[PDB]
């Protein structure tokens, strides 16, 4: 749901 | 103490702010990839909490710093058009006002 | 087709540019939370590969545009700090360079 890639 | 129980009904009128907990607790890099990266000083309601409890804060100046913090960390790592963001900039400007 | 072995030569010596390969493939929701809502067009080496097997484009005009849509993607998405973001905007610009 939070954040982009990684 | 005084101040104890002034911080308390603060941070019990912000929280309702924020039904879902997305400020309850510490960010964890997990599931936020970078997050401890990023921001380097980390804020939540939570560990607000335990600050009070622990009569840490001496004065709303330095709770207010806190709550800020904690709201411009959120704006800081997630993009504007999130919930998160959104939430965090609309507690910022609603809880200062609350709190004066 | 002649225009196909040109677009195959840019490709391979793009793609060279991204040895981990995160633009190898189309990105999903789930590895990128809330990425089909932002981005409304997406593209990757792999979709630019079977158009160009497919014969759909009909100029490098026209395959510069599907890397740069690529490219443009990268950028809107991820934060600027990433590798993601990075990596995008280093070779928009080269690989222009590079196929004029």
């Amino acid at each position: 749901g939070k954040g982009g890639k990684g | 103490t005084p101040i104890q129980q002034l911080l308390e009904h603060f941070l019990r009128q912000l929280q309702r702010k924020d039904p879902h907990g997305f400020f309850a607790f510490p960010v964890t890099d997990a599931i936020a990839p970078g997050y401890s990266m990023i921001i380097k000083h980390p804020m939540d309601f939570g560990t607000m909490k335990d600050k009070i409890v622990a009569n840490e804060y001496k004065s709303v100046t330095e709770f207010k710093a806190d709550f800020k913090l904690m709201c411009d960390n959120a704006m800081t790592y997630n993009r504007p058009d999130t919930v998160y963001y959104k939430l965090a900039k609309k507690i910022l400007h609603a809880g200062f006002k609350m709190m004066s």
